[PDB]
């Protein structure tokens, strides 16, 4: 029928009317570093990236101190 | 009226049928709205139908005959529509009545073909009410005969005296015998 | 004519239905003949032969 | 004044050529195509009609035509009316009536000549011979155009269009069963109409007349149908049962029938999305996962972006329940991204499984995914975080400590550790060896695949099923060649 897509596109118009080009530019701050890059790898790199965003992001500089303590 | 009412199941699973009668009467109104809701009470309907406890076998056999063909094959609905005993029902343009008389005529002439090649011996029993309800609407067609279906349905039923009463009140007798033999030579 | 088209048409139902097993027989037999004649014209090509230019 | 006054008449007659040529090509092409043998040639104009509907769904036709450009409304078919034979003078009238409105001006209106649309169908719709196909093929295309812009007091006019449609053909029908290409097409035409005024139904009223009548009209559709139009008529009933019906004793496991060939090249995607939406409330893990992901991968013809974002949203919502949540990897479209932006933080927070923090993170900025209604699967998720986390522990090492991994799982107690881990063992999705020697709970956690471990019984059903699907695909490459050589 393809006629039920109209209210869904109206919901997309409401989501686009919530923030006017705010997620396109704010998310484009990372998309400019993510553009043309394979998005299949961005799920693993974003998985470990967001996983380590809270604490122990790099953790490679700390191993030099953890060698003698552990 | 109701759509997802489940109280009629408990009323149908209950004794003292003086409350079951009007509950089934109101069930016949919403059965066309929702036929699948009775599938849980079909077994109990069969239980109260097989025994001779309930006084009206047509109230159960009509519900079963109108839910079986909505659920599965027309055979199980036909066994209770033909097994409903005495049924007082006038001619209606409803889908239910035209389908039960459609399959009733189709299976009627089907049994007439299964029994037409065996004139004697192992004759299958045919109920009289089948002849009553087939010959009732059949005679209703034979009010004026419409000069098209008299010899046709008279030949499909493979019956002996079904066509002698058709040619009694008929115009253009040579046209009816010439059309009759013309139809007989092409089958 | 109106009601006679059913039972008159049943003869065409049988006449067209009888062609199913017939075309089954033709399609199952004519390919066996196709491999018969195929191997018969294949076995004509023999190894001993003369080489020209 | 000179800009729009001089550039005013160029715009309007832009769609005139494609609309007149389109209605003449599909009208004269369909009637002139199946006119000789309508019953023989079938389903040739079905894909044409649906492709024209989906081609006209995004029409920007009406933007300024309200000011003296509504002359397209009073006109209509006017093809061979009032007489079936001797249509030469009417062949001249075809140019006459189209040329009269183009000399100087034309008297036009918008809401004046709307009700008297039944003047011709009383005596002759088009030619008194092809009344059904010309009546539906005449009325049904042009009615949604005038009935566009559902708002602004058109609901009553839409009701007039309803009683006109039913009163002319579909109160029951024009004749009990058309039983032709306009019957099999009339199924999806009346169905598509029901989807057209379904917004009018759900707008202020509810189900107490027409969709309840759709059962009697649904089984009046004869049982010998291919169930294409009958199944499309079932789609609106199931969607009416989607928002709030909630009874599951009949349609669930009783609606399931012989299931004839109901494809429509869209109905697997949207119908399977419907039955997976209803089968998604009992937390179906095996069936709805693969079949709903397949339905996501289906329907690529017109749009796979604007509509698949909801089946994708529900898809990942029911995927994160199993502990393994696959995100958007192979699809690049700027709709599922913006749809998934609020849900991304929590769907990424599922695997880490922090109870106290993410519990506040959900309700913190949660507006739409928790404002979707009844918060059922998210209120199951709030305590499913620990079950997906302990399933990650099942994917982790065997030995369970009392301080390291118990403190890591935010659950430091001896009883509830083995108790809830045992509640994960009684599920049956994992394998463990419950042994108590000195107090520690061990586990064999053998997740070794069937390699060199009863292989024949392992992929036996894989060989049988794969050969069945590939073999019915062999039938699907044998039969279409027959549908090719059928005409020659």
């Amino acid at each position: 029928m393809s006629e039920k897509k109209q209210p869904v596109d109206l919901g997309l118009l409401e989501e686009d009317d919530e923030f006017e080009e705010f997620p396109a530019e704010d998310w484009a701050g990372l998309d400019e570093d993510e553009d043309a890059h394979v998005w299949e790898d961005n799920w693993d790199d974003d998985n470990v990236e967001d996983d380590f965003s809270n604490q122990l992001r790099a953790e490679l500089e700390k191993h030099g101190y953890k060698m003698e303590t552990s | 009226m109701i759509t997802s009412a489940a109280g009629i199941i408990s009323l149908l699973d209950e004794d003292e049928p003086q409350l079951k009668e009007f509950a089934l009467h109101k069930l016949n109104a919403v059965v066309n709205d929702f036929w699948a809701e009775i599938s849980e009470s079909v077994d109990k309907i069969e239980v109260l139908y097989e025994d001779e406890g309930f006084r009206s076998r047509q109230f159960a056999a009509l519900v079963a005959s109108k839910v079986f063909y909505h659920l599965g094959a027309f055979e199980e609905s036909l066994n209770y529509a033909l097994g409903a005993g005495d049924l007082f029902n006038v001619n209606d343009n409803s889908e239910y009545v035209e389908t039960i008389i459609a399959k009733c005529i189709d299976h009627y002439t089907k049994q007439c073909v299964e029994n037409a090649d065996l004139p004697e011996g192992e004759k299958k029993p045919i109920d009289q009410r089948l002849e009553g309800i087939v010959n009732k609407m059949f005679q209703r067609c034979l009010d004026d005969h419409k000069y098209k279906q008299a010899i046709g349905i008279a030949l499909e039923t493979r019956r002996l005296d079904v066509f002698e009463k058709t040619i009694l009140e008929s115009n253009d007798v040579p046209g009816m015998l010439a059309y009759s033999l013309k139809l007989c030579m092409s089958l | 004519d109106l009601y006679s088209r059913y039972k008159k048409l049943q003869q065409e139902l049988e006449f067209l239905e009888v062609q199913e097993e017939y075309i089954k027989d033709e399609q199952k037999n004519l390919k066996k003949e196709f491999l018969h004649a195929q191997e018969e014209v294949k076995r004509i090509q023999s190894i001993p032969l003369v080489i020209g230019q | 004044p000179p800009g729009g006054g001089e550039q005013e008449p160029p715009p309007p007659p832009a769609p005139q050529d494609v609309e007149m040529k389109e209605e003449a090509a599909t009208g004269g092409g369909s009637t002139g195509e199946a006119d000789g043998k309508t019953a023989a040639a079938a389903a040739e104009h079905s894909q044409r009609e649906l492709d024209t509907v989906t081609l006209e769904d995004i029409k920007e036709h009406v933007k300024q035509l309200e000011k003296a450009v509504s002359g397209k409304e009073p006109r209509f078919v006017l093809r061979a009316l009032r007489m079936l034979p001797s249509t030469s003078r009417r062949l001249n009238h075809y140019v006459l009536y189209k040329a009269v409105q183009g000399f100087f001006t034309s008297n036009n209106a918008t809401r004046d000549f709307l009700l008297p649309f039944l003047e011709e169908p009383m005596d002759t719709e088009a030619d008194l011979q092809f009344r059904p196909r010309t009546g539906k093929a005449a009325s049904t295309p042009l009615l949604p155009e005038v009935e566009a812009y559902l708002q602004l007091l058109v609901v009553i006019f839409m009701m007039n269009s309803k009683r006109y449609k039913e009163a002319q053909k579909i109160s029951d029908d024009l004749m009990q069963k058309i039983s032709t290409q306009n019957r099999r097409a009339l199924d999806l035409v009346a169905a598509k109409c029901y989807y057209y005024h379904a917004r009018v139904y759900e707008f202020l009223d509810k189900l107490d007349v027409v969709r309840s009548f759709l059962h009697a009209r649904l089984r009046t559709a004869t049982l010998r149908h291919d169930a294409d139009g009958q199944a499309t008529l079932l789609n609106l009933l199931l969607r009416n049962y989607l928002h709030y019906s909630l009874y599951d004793q009949a349609e669930k496991l009783v609606s399931k029938s012989v299931f004839p060939e109901q494809a429509n090249n869209n109905e697997w995607a949207r119908y399977l999305y419907y039955t997976g939406r209803i089968k998604a409330i009992q937390l179906e893990y095996s069936e709805a996962r693969r079949t709903m992901t397949n339905a996501l991968r289906k329907a690529p013809q017109h749009t796979a972006v604007g509509f698949k974002q909801t089946v994708h949203k529900l898809l990942i919502v029911v995927e994160l329940l199993l502990g393994e949540i696959p995100d958007r990897l192979q699809f690049r479209q700027p709709s599922l991204k913006r749809s998934l932006m609020p849900y991304f933080l929590l769907t990424q927070a599922v695997r880490t499984g922090n109870l106290a923090k993410f519990n506040q993170v959900l309700d913190q900025f949660g507006e739409k995914f928790q404002a979707d209604g009844t918060y059922t699967l998210i209120i199951r998720l709030r305590h499913n975080v620990i079950k997906t986390g302990v399933r990650m522990i099942s994917l982790s090492y065997s030995r369970i400590s009392l301080a390291d991994i118990a403190q890591k799982l935010q659950l430091d107690s001896p009883e509830d550790a083995e108790f809830i881990v045992a509640k994960a063992i009684r599920d049956g999705v994992i394998e463990a060896s419950i042994n108590h020697e000195k107090g520690y709970v061990q586990s064999k956690e053998m997740i070794d695949i069937y390699s060199t471990r009863e292989p024949q019984l392992a992929f036996h059903q894989r060989i049988s099923f794969c050969l069945d699907i590939h073999n019915m695909s062999v039938k699907a490459m044998r039969f279409p060649p027959k549908s090719y050589n059928k005409d020659l």
